[PDB]
DNA sequence: ATCAATATTTTGACTGATAGTGACCTGTTCGTTGCAACAAATTGATAAGCAATGCTTTTTTAGAATTCCAACTTATTGTAAAAAAGCAGGCTTCAACGG
């Protein structure tokens, strides 16, 4: 070219150069132009150095023990851009689809750019340990899961021919999420007078029904037909009708009397509304809920408990009370998994053996 | 036109200007004038007038509701002198 | 993990002068920059030498 | 990894069995033939249910050995585990009664081992870890260790087949034992 | 939680003498800085030396 | 087994982008500088603000509730080969009604 080398260039990168004014500008591989960054030496050079994390621009790569075998191919960030164009077209509910997205960005900032034959097994490691280091166990296990699956859809489209994350392994959580006694529920509903209204209301209802908080803001004054209340489940998808009869002598807490405190103080079209008569969202419910935790003052092991757990105390109390099969069909559940390991203490209550 | 009125104008002109900072530069700019007549100063912005401050001398006050005679000291009172500018552009009858 | 100016000069191909490394450092030839800790650079795990030329 | 002690000296023995049991060679040199040549060697023997175990830990090294970029396959998940059948014969009532009897030149200690293990249902690892401080108002919290589960046998328990009572079994250790 | 002058400079990357931890605090160097508490100071999880100047 | 032709083996020409400095153009900032605008100074008849202080009305005020934004931590659920029917887009002929 007209200039190869020059006593400017002496110290800066290949991409990036010093015009007459002592100012710095950062080409691009993709025009020719370029924009103004930095009035510094050791800042412009500083800057356009990461984006100069991909010299391929000679140099080649490798750790301490290994082996070789490679040829030519082409990008990978790019992949995880096309990978994003194929969940898409899998029919997936608005809400897993986001789930898969933050997963997939925190690979972005986690893995450097590289072809995709070239991320081996111990790199992806380095990143995984990373979070469980942490602590955060849970995500790793689904960063892994997902990084994992990207491959194999990759491998299919003629790209790769190996799943190097399949040779690493997945961390194993424990659930550190303390559950709730029947004491603990009283102390919360009694700290919940500074609260809103709704929330109590709320409270019994999910411990009554031992619905979702989810499905526990979807309920209208139209799902009740002849005394029983149809609930129609999002997550799995099952369809219960409970009856208006129930009750809870551990808490004192009627279902058809709680159901009719709902119609006057709150009023309005869905069984839980607002002081504005307007349905909430399932993130509000389980917010404030948690203000009257911490203003209770109680400690625990671990993590401090939350509203979903009002329906797994509501399984514990319902068992005792009528039957198991009793609170196996009412929580909408199926199977012979869960419905024993939602029965456990886990580190909180001693289980003991009566003469019976 | 309020002290809020005068920064929305301001704001919705000047859009390479975030809202947040013109809110800020006007309460500090009133602040600024508020607290040079108060050190003695005067001010004075050409082609819109200028801030002096008269000397009040002390007299006997009176309390025109009741009709009680009132203690009064000196103290100043801030004046101000319409511009040429101003003067000129704000009269509307020659 | 974050290593000395002595302690990243023993773990490379090839051990020069503390004033050769303390050079590299000053010419920023070394990705990423060491970034002075008091009185002291550190060197980062990953930090490796690049080395230019005209 | 962070398991319990005795476990980690469970593998410990199995790496030890590996190292005289193949040769000191690079990892992409060893064969699926000598790996099963060595694993066999400990099903003939009569000890199938070693031969399981070693099978599964070799696994796992090599597994964690392509993890790091070591080797590139696992030539050990091409081998078969053996299916080993539990031979240990179970324990009767009439059985028991004969073996307690025959208690007598022990110890005063292994007479009330014995009827405590069985009255409790416990396994022998807590049953040693047992204190009189455990014993709150009638009942008996046993902290399990291998499991970690927390149960509380209550002192109103008895035997009706071997003539056997919790608590007449527990006061007889207060009084003979101390 | 909040470490001490000594805990904290016993978890950096080269361990340094109390009365040089003690000038970083006085200079600034220390961000963030400590918080005074009865005669000793505490200094943040995440507490880190910082260079504030730009040569 | 050796001629014989075409794809094969390195160099050179082709054509516009790649490379990095330098000139071009002028916003933008700072020092020199010119000038409309501001201030002092009169004199005297007429218009507007003035002292205090509780009650009422208008404008600014510091949060705080509410909800989308967000990086993490849980809770459930779980199919593919192998056949063999079940529908409509349009060209194709027999079968029934009207002359």
């Amino acid at each position: 070219m007209g200039r190869r080398r020059s006593h400017e260039r002496r110290d800066l990168p290949p991409n990036l150069y010093i015009r007459n004014n002592g100012y710095y500008c950062y080409r691009d591989p993709r025009t020719g132009k370029e924009f103004g960054l930095g009035r510094d030496r050791r800042i412009a050079i500083t800057e356009a150095i990461q984006a100069n994390i991909e010299l391929f621009s000679g140099h080649k790569h490798k750790p301490l023990t290994a082996r070789i075998n490679s040829d030519n191919s082409v990008t990978l960030h790019s992949w995880l851009d096309r990978y994003e164009k194929i969940l898409a077209s899998r029919g997936i509910k608005q809400k897993t689809l986001i789930n898969y997205m933050s997963k997939i960005k925190a690979i972005r900032r986690g893995l450097p750019d590289a072809p995709l034959e070239d991320i081996t097994t111990k790199e992806i490691a380095a990143m995984l340990n990373g979070y469980i280091d942490e602590g955060k166990a849970a995500s790793a296990k689904l960063i892994r899961s997902t990084l994992s699956d990207a491959f194999r859809e990759a491998i299919a489209e003629g790209h790769i021919t190996t799943n190097h994350v399949a040779a690493t392994r997945a961390a194993k959580s424990e659930v550190r999420r303390s559950r709730l006694t029947a004491d603990e529920y009283l102390k919360i509903y009694q700290a919940a007078e500074s609260s809103p209204c709704w929330l109590r209301l709320a409270m019994e209802l999910a411990v009554v029904t031992g619905q979702r908080v989810g499905d526990l803001c979807e309920m209208k004054w139209s799902d009740i037909v002849d005394g029983y209340l149809y609930v129609e489940q999002s997550k799995t998808g099952v369809k219960i009708a409970i009856p208006t009869a129930l009750h809870i002598d551990a808490l004192g807490i009627s279902m058809k009397e709680t159901l009719d405190k709902c119609k006057e103080i709150l009023g309005g079209e869905t069984i839980i509304a607002s002081t504005r008569r307007e349905p909430l969202s399932s993130g509000t419910v389980s917010r404030y809920f948690m203000r009257a935790r911490k203003a209770s003052g109680l400690s625990f092991e671990g993590d401090p408990p939350t509203f979903h757990e009002l329906r797994s105390l509501s399984a514990r109390l319902y068992e005792k009370q009528i039957s198991d099969k009793f609170a196996q069909h009412l929580l909408g559940h199926k199977s012979d998994t869960m419905a024993s390991q939602y029965r456990d203490d886990r580190g909180r209550e001693w289980d003991k053996i009566e003469i019976k | 036109m309020t002290k809020s009125e005068l920064i929305e104008r301001l704001a919705t002109q000047q859009s390479h200007i975030p809202a947040k900072t013109v809110e800020d530069a006007v309460k500090e700019m009133l602040e600024h004038m508020a607290s040079t007549l108060a050190q003695g100063e005067r001010i004075e912005i050409r082609g819109f007038g200028s801030f002096s401050l008269h000397y009040r001398a002390p007299r006997t006050g009176r309390n025109p509701k009741t009709g009680d005679k009132v203690e009064l000291e000196g103290k100043y009172v801030p004046h101000f002198k319409p511009g040429k500018e101003l003067r000129d552009r704000a009269n509307i009858y020659g | 993990m974050y290593l000395t100016l002595q302690e990243w000069n023993a773990r490379q191909r090839r051990p020069r002068s503390l004033e050769t490394v303390r050079r590299w450092v000053r010419e920023s030839r070394i990705f990423p920059p060491p970034v002075k800790d008091g009185r002291e650079y550190l060197f980062h795990e990953s930090a490796v030498k690049v080395d230019l030329n005209r």
